[PDB]
């Protein structure tokens, strides 16, 4: 086109569509082409262009071929939200080269940057932003768990927890917290670097929380029980395969 | 009559998309899968009776996996089982 | 859709569920049992296939032959332990 | 230099094949085909069919060392007397250099050999009449073997295409015991090979399964000598029906 004019939102919907339909290559190229085609100055792009892209890129590698006990963005600075000055403005084709996992992670760091961009007036980030920061950290964790950077994965799951814990009570929130709490443990079982004693405390904590949630008779009991069974077995492993 | 052979083939293409496999090697693999099946199902059966349960659940398959699979194979195995059950139940 | 797809699996949950029922292992089969077992079996096949594939490539071939399978198993501790040779 | 009796050479090769000595049967065909006169003679098709089977078993057994599909083709059942665009002209027959079928890809090689049997067996009559029953039986057998080799070669869409082809030819034969057996075999091979092709939708697979199911149940009522085999086929098809129907709900 003479100079193609981009509706970001529409491009985002189309990319979500492509992703939902397992057309991962085609989704990634869409975000890529959209991002390379936006004006290079004065505009902050839609964060979803980066997340969808990450998910698409990440899914291609898959389908083809210190304890932050209480991280809290409420009373602590998130050192991992980079300045928008460091956002990529062109050359998004590079995210097809080399380590696709790394590329997806870097794309998500950019989503984190736009979502976590502090306001000018001292108003904190809205619920929607912090949930979305949470969701992003979950996705980083998943990629890292899949790339076998398990320690890096734990760090992000914990961070996701922190963010999720800042949201006003609601059933979505609870589900996210529990998911997070579980994912910490799912990653922790792979980490030799953490003492067996520090592992048991974490597992028991997630165990209790899962059992507490069960007495509430939730809609996803079945999935919640699967989670519980895994943590229980992981407790028995470190209990049996240590001291005996 | 090989239950898993066509599925094995699909798993292979998800792993090495440019690699093939003989019908014979799928046959040996099918036999492996059938064996692991039988061992797990039979251990899970024993566990079921022991706990006085008349249902075999994901619980007793998970326990059976840990007895029958060697150390790390089991560790990934229970992780993979948890995730399928996790996804399926959603 | 199929239970396999609902579970993220390629292996056949339905066939596995039936094989459990016809196996008369307990009075009842829970709907989570097949989803779990199917996932375990598919994961094991994937591991055996990932190495056998490498063995095929290591031997410059593009087809998996039983000798590739035997190498893959024997040269892995746990698979060797699990499957014999 | 040497004087060749083809029928006799076919016998020797055929018996070597039966003895499972594939290398020795393939070579027998190869040497025979390479030393026939190069112009004026159509060779006995069995020299190609045997050569193909030999080469194929050779690759299977050595490789076993230890220590698009038209959806309406599928939906069709009427015998196919229509033009077979897969039977080539005899101008395309290989006349020398038969050693190459030992080189590179052996499955590919067997198929090319079988293409040439198909060419020879399928050659249109000098007057204009349909091919004899015998030729139509052997074309059918040739087609089944193509399917087999293609399966092994991971050419699943072609495999079904050739099983369906075989079926078309068998179905043109005067009814007989051996005919019915080949027909039932081909129908089941069609079904069995459908498990390997993802591009066929549920609807069409299910329609095909139901057909074979009905055919085989009808054949079961005749109390055929092969009853055990038929029951095993019928139970497999029921399983494939069950699986596909579970994808409905």
């Amino acid at each position: 086109r003479h100079k193609v004019q981009i509706d970001m939102e529409r491009q985002v919907q189309i990319a979500k569509d492509l992703l939902a339909q397992k057309k991962f290559l085609e989704a990634a190229k869409r975000c890529q082409q959209t991002l390379d085609s936006l004006p290079k100055d004065g505009l902050l792009p839609d964060p979803e262009l980066f997340t969808i892209f990450a998910q698409a890129v990440y899914n291609m590698e898959v389908q083809n071929s210190h304890e932050l006990a209480n991280f809290s963005p409420a009373n602590e600075h998130d050192d991992e939200i980079e300045d928008v000055s460091q956002l990529r403005k062109s050359g998004f084709h590079i995210y097809f080269e080399n380590d696709l996992y790394e590329n997806a992670l870097d794309l998500l760091a950019q989503a984190l940057m736009l979502l976590g961009r502090p306001t000018a007036d001292g108003q904190s980030l809205t619920e929607n932003s912090r949930l979305r920061i949470g969701d992003v950290y979950i996705l980083m964790g998943d990629i890292e768990r899949e790339a076998e950077m398990f320690s890096r994965a734990i760090h992000h799951y914990l961070k996701a927890l922190g963010y999720y814990k800042t949201l006003k009570p609601a059933e979505q929130v609870t589900e996210k917290v529990i998911q997070a709490e579980f994912l910490v443990c799912d990653a922790l079982r792979w980490v030799d670097q953490v003492p067996a004693k520090d592992k048991l405390k974490r597992f028991k904590h997630a165990k209790a929380l899962l059992e507490k949630h069960m007495t509430t008779r939730p809609k996803d009991s079945e999935l919640q029980q699967a989670r519980l069974a895994q943590i229980q077995d992981d407790i028995d492993e470190v209990q049996e395969n240590q001291q005996h | 009559k090989e239950t898993y052979s066509s599925y094995i083939y699909k798993v292979l293409k998800q792993t090495h998309p440019d690699t093939g496999i003989s019908q014979k090697s799928m046959s040996i693999l099918n036999s492996f899968v059938n064996d692991i099946f039988e061992r797990i199902a039979t251990e899970a059966s024993k566990l079921a009776a022991y706990n006085k349960k008349s249902t075999i659940s994901a619980r007793e398959i998970q326990t059976a996996v840990r007895l029958i699979l060697p150390g790390e194979l089991a560790k990934h195995a229970v992780s993979e089982g948890t995730r399928a059950v996790t996804k399926y139940s959603s | 859709q199929s239970r396999s797809a609902k579970a993220g699996l390629t292996f056949p949950v339905g066939r596995v569920h039936r094989l459990l029922r016809r196996g008369n292992y307990a009075q009842r089969i829970g709907s989570g049992a097949p989803v779990y077992l199917t996932a375990v079996l598919e994961y094991l096949a994937a591991e055996i296939l990932e190495l056998a594939g490498n063995a095929a490539r290591d031997n410059k071939k593009t087809r998996i032959i039983p000798r590739h399978l035997q190498l893959a198993i024997r040269n892995d501790d746990e698979l060797n332990k699990l499957l014999g040779n």
